[PDB]
């Protein structure tokens, strides 16, 4: 759903660091509000 | 069932409501804990922003098992980066508090192990947003957090960003 960095955590490459930008953290809220 | 994005740490939201009859420790209320970005927003979406909570209340976000107190072992030798805010926009206050929350859960600071939590105080006259640090005697870590704080929050010049040791604040 969002652009992930190389050393950052993700479902694929789940060894990444659990660190998030402001914009990234903002992208993740939107999945609930937008949907019916 | 979609996968949630896990946070580096587990955080707990505290909510304090002033009461002349009660002691400051009894004013505190533990609300909930979370460890994913989605569960953070779910919480944030249903709680009053700082601009709407009663006069004399506090919101605190601290890592799990760290109470927002000087007395807590994690904060004993620590301090806090205090941001004092004159009577300003409600939107500006809520946005500033949210940005602090996002810095914390996002692990914006290099010395993540140095971060204990953040506290916002609503006092009408002047609102204060503080970020509690583990080791106040280490100027290196304190200042690193200070610059990241000035930058990330985009803090304006002549906005008071001051550090205080908890030992001194007790006076
Ligand atoms: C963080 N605090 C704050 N506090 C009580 O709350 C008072 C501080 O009020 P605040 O919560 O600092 O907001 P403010 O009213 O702005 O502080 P001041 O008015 O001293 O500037 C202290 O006088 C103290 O009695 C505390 N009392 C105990 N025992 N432990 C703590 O960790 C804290």
């Amino acid at each position: 759903i969002i652009n992930y960095n190389e050393g950052q955590w993700s479902p694929n490459n789940p060894s990444g660091k659990k660190q998030y930008d402001r914009e990234q953290l903002l992208q993740l809220r939107e999945v609930k509000a937008s949907r019916i | 069932p979609h996968m949630k994005h896990p946070l580096m740490n587990v955080w707990t939201l505290w909510y304090l409501e002033n009461d002349r009859s009660k002691s400051w420790e009894d004013m505190q209320n533990e609300i909930t804990s979370f460890d994913t970005v989605e569960d953070f927003w779910s919480l944030y979406n249903h709680i009053k922003p700082p601009s709407e909570i009663k006069l004399g209340s506090d919101y605190s976000l601290f890592k799990k098992n760290i109470r927002p107190m000087w007395e807590d072992a994690a904060n004993k030798q620590g301090g806090r980066w205090v941001i004092t805010l004159n009577k300003s926009s409600k939107t500006d206050l809520d946005n500033l508090w949210l940005d602090v929350l996002l810095c914390l859960i996002g692990e914006a600071f290099d010395h993540s192990d140095q971060i204990c939590g953040a506290v916002i105080n609503i006092r009408g006259k002047s609102n204060k947003i503080s970020i509690w640090t583990a080791d106040g005697n280490n100027e290196e870590a304190a200042l690193e957090i200070g610059h990241k704080l000035r930058d990330a929050l985009r803090l304006g010049r002549n906005n008071s960003l001051q550090y205080q040791l908890h030992k001194d604040t007790m006076v």
